[PDB]
C-alpha cells in the first residue's frame, strides 16, 4: 500500500 | 418518465493510507452535485493530489481510476487545517466536473470526465461482485487504515505536547512517555491493528501528568 | 461508463381478474426487450386489449396506465390456447415499443410509448413508497385473483366435461353439478378467496361421476 | 358483455 | 423487541418439471403460515410426492431437501383438476410443519421438520452467492420447463379435441395435426426452449378447423 | 437451521451534535459483538454519557431511546485524545449488553438492556418507512452536525495555537482571530451549513500570521 | 432432469 | 453548562 506524494487527509 | 440516469457505481477521491473515500453514491440519479472539505495529511503540505475513482472496492488500488489533478499553493499550516473543498459534479449527459478549492488561498483546480470512462457493464458486474466477496478484506483494511490514522494523530499531538511542556514534565514521565511513543510508531509501521490499539493504550496509561499539564497551560 | 439508463418502476400489462403483469422488471439497463406468450381468457374470444402498464402496484387500476391498444383476428379455441406473443422493446433512446403478435393467425398490432411517458420523480418516489406501504393488501388481491382464475378454469372445464358426457351422466348429477357450477360462478364475481375455494370444493364433491366417465 | 382480458397461454 | 426470528432462505418444494416453487419468501418473519393449492401432473394419478425444499435456486436438485412424504388416494381425474392444498407452518419455535389436503377425498398427510434441519449459516451465504452468480443459467431453466409444461398441455389437449371431433375433422387437417404433435411431442423431450415454441406455432397453425369444431361442440 | 435470529433496526449510541452512530448494522445475525473506540467531546471532560439508540434515524431524538449510563473518572485531556471503547454484545438469548471503557484509567461501566426492548413489530416498520420518507433530512442534519463539529475543532485548535504563540502574535491579529473566533462560535449554534463554512473559511483568512508562527 | 414417480403440477 | 456528549477519537 504505496503513499502518492500529497495525500488528501480529513479535515478535522 | 420510463428510465431514469443513474450511477453504477460509487464515485470518490483516494485518501490518506489508500483508501477510497465516497462523494457519490451508487445509484445517485443524475444530474447531482455533492462537495465534501478535505485536508493535507502532512504539517506544511503544500498541494494535494485528487485521485478520481470508481468503485465499490475500499482500497483505492483495486477500484477503476478516472483521472487526477493536483491543487498547489496551499499555504503553511498544520496537517489537517487547510480547508480544501471537493465538489463532483455530474450533469445531465453523464460529463463528471471534479474541483477542488483551497477556501483559504481561493486556488482551484478541476478537471472534466468524459461519459464513456471507467468501468463497462460487464465490468460493473464484476465489481459488484468482487466487492460483495471480499467485504469482510476490505472492512479490515478500511478498519487498519482509521486506527493508523487515529494512531499518527495521537502521536504527533503528543509529541506536539511534549515540546510545549518542556521542563514542566517530570524526568521519570518524559522518560515513560518517550518509551511509549517508540513502541506506538513502531506499531503503525505495521498491518497489525490488535498491536496498535495496544500501543495507543499503552502511551494513554503513561500520559496523565502530560496531560495536566497541557490542561494548565490551554485553561 | 459513468452512468447507466434504467427503469425506475417495473413495466408490464394487464392480465385476466385486473392485475398487473410484470414484462420489464424495476431496475433493468436499457436497452432491453422481453417477449412473453399470453393468451385469451375466455372461449372464442377474438381480440384482447394489450393495457400497458407502469408501477409497483398489483392491481392495474393503481398502476400508470400508459395506453392501450386491441389485437384483433383472433381465430375460435378454447380459454388459454391462442398464442399472443406480448414484446416490450426499449431502445437506446428510451422509447417503449409494445407489440403483441398472434402466433397463429399471424396479425400483429404495435404502439410506441415516448421516454417522458408514465411518473415523474417524485411520483415514482410516492408509487414505491405506496407499493411498500400496501404489501400485504396488494398480495391478498393478487392471491384472490389467482384462485378465481383457477376456479373459472376448473368452472369451463367441467361445463365442457359434462357436455362431452351427455347422456351417459345421471340425472340427478347433472343437476347437482349445474347447481355447484352455478354456486361457483356466483363466487367468482364476489371477493372471498375462502368462500370461492369452499365453492371449488363443493363442486369437486358432486363432480365424482362426472370424472369417471371423463376418464372414457 | 365482450371479454377484452389477456390470460394466460395454458 | 431487539431481534427477529427470519427465514434465511425461502422454502417450498418440487414441482413439474424438477423446479422449486417457493411457499415461504426468503426473510419472512416467523411464526408465519401460508397454504397454496397444487394438483396432480398426470391423467389418473393417484397420490402426489411433497418433497420440500430450502434454498434459493430454480432446479430443486440445486436445492436443500428438508424431507418427502406422499398424500395417497387422490380421486381419477384428468392432469390438473384435483384440489390438492399444501400448507407450510412455522411456529414460534422454528419449527416447520408442512401438510397437504385433498380438498375431495378429505385426506391429510404431514411432516414435522426440525428448527435445526437444512443449510448451516455458511451454506446459507454460498447459496445466496451460488444463485446470484447463476441467476441467468437459473432463469433459462425455469423458462425452459414452463415452456415445456404449456407445450405438453397443448399436445394433450390438442389430442383430446381431435378424439371429441372425430370423423367431423377433415382428413387433411387430422393429417397436418398429426404431423404437427409429431413434431411438438418431439421438440418437449429436447431442451431447447425455440424449438418447442417454434413447434407449438405450427400446431396452432393447422388447428383452425379443429378449433371450429370444438366451437361448435361445446356451443 | 431454517430460521435466523437478526437485529431488524440498527443499534447504536448517541454521538457529539445530537446524531445516531451505529454500531451494530441493521439485519445482523446474533450472536454478535462489536466495539469501537470513541472519545470526549470537550477538553478536560471528567465523564460521558452513553446513551443508547435503536432505529434507522439519524437525529437521535427522531430513534428509540433503550437507555443510558455514564462513565466518569476520565482524566484531563484534549477533546477527543481519552480513548473510551464501547463494545455492544448481544448474546444468543437477545439480551444486549452495553459497555464503555476507559483505556487509560481502566474504569468501565455496562447496562444490560432485555430482549424485548425497543420496538415491536408494527412500529418497526413505521421506523423502515419513517427514514425512507425522510433520507434527504436526515442525510442534510448529519451533514451539519459534520461540518458543525469540524468548525469546534477549528475553534479549539485555533484557541489554543493562540494562547501558544502569546505575544509573538501581533496586537491586530489578536483582535482580529478572536472576533472571527466568537462569530463561528455564534455560527456553531445555528443550524445553516453554508454560515459555519463562511465563517470557517473567515477565520482561516485572518489566521495567516497564527499558522507562521505555529510552524515554529 | 429426472422426474419423479408422483409430481405435484399447477392447479389449473 | 457541564458536556456529557461522546465524540470521535482522533
Amino acid at each position: 500500500p504505496r503513499p502518492p506524494q500529497w495525500a488528501v487527509g480529513h479535515f478535522m | 418518465v420510463l428510465l431514469l440516469d443513474v450511477t453504477p457505481l460509487s464515485l470518490g477521491i483516494e485518501t490518506m493510507g489508500g483508501v477510497m473515500t465516497t462523494l457519490i453514491a451508487k445509484n445517485t440519479t443524475i444530474p447531482t452535485k455533492h462537495s465534501q472539505v478535505f485536508s493535507t495529511a502532512e504539517d506544511n503540505q503544500s498541494a494535494v493530489t485528487i485521485h478520481v475513482l470508481q468503485g465499490e472496492r475500499k482500497r483505492a488500488a483495486d477500484n477503476k481510476s478516472l483521472g487526477q489533478f493536483n491543487l498547489d499553493g496551499i499555504n503553511p499550516a498544520p496537517r489537517g487545517m487547510p480547508q480544501i473543498e471537493v465538489t463532483f459534479d455530474i450533469d445531465a449527459d453523464g460529463i463528471l466536473h471534479v474541483s477542488a478549492k483551497d477556501k483559504n488561498s481561493g486556488k482551484e483546480q478541476k478537471i472534466t470526465i468524459k461519459a464513456s470512462s471507467g468501468l463497462n457493464e460487464d465490468e460493473i458486474q464484476k465489481m459488484v461482485r468482487d466487492a460483495e466477496a471480499n467485504a469482510e478484506a476490505d472492512r479490515k483494511f478500511e478498519e487498519l487504515v482509521q486506527t493508523r490514522n487515529q494512531g499518527d494523530h495521537l502521536l504527533h499531538s503528543t509529541r506536539k505536547q511534549v515540546e510545549e511542556a518542556g521542563d514542566k514534565l517530570p524526568a521519570d514521565d518524559k522518560t515513560a512517555i518517550e518509551s511509549a511513543l517508540t513502541a506506538l510508531e513502531t506499531a503503525l509501521k505495521g498491518e497489525d491493528k490488535a498491536a496498535i490499539e495496544a500501543k495507543m493504550q499503552e502511551l494513554a496509561q503513561v500520559s496523565q501528568k502530560l496531560m495536566e499539564i497541557a490542561q494548565q497551560q490551554h485553561a
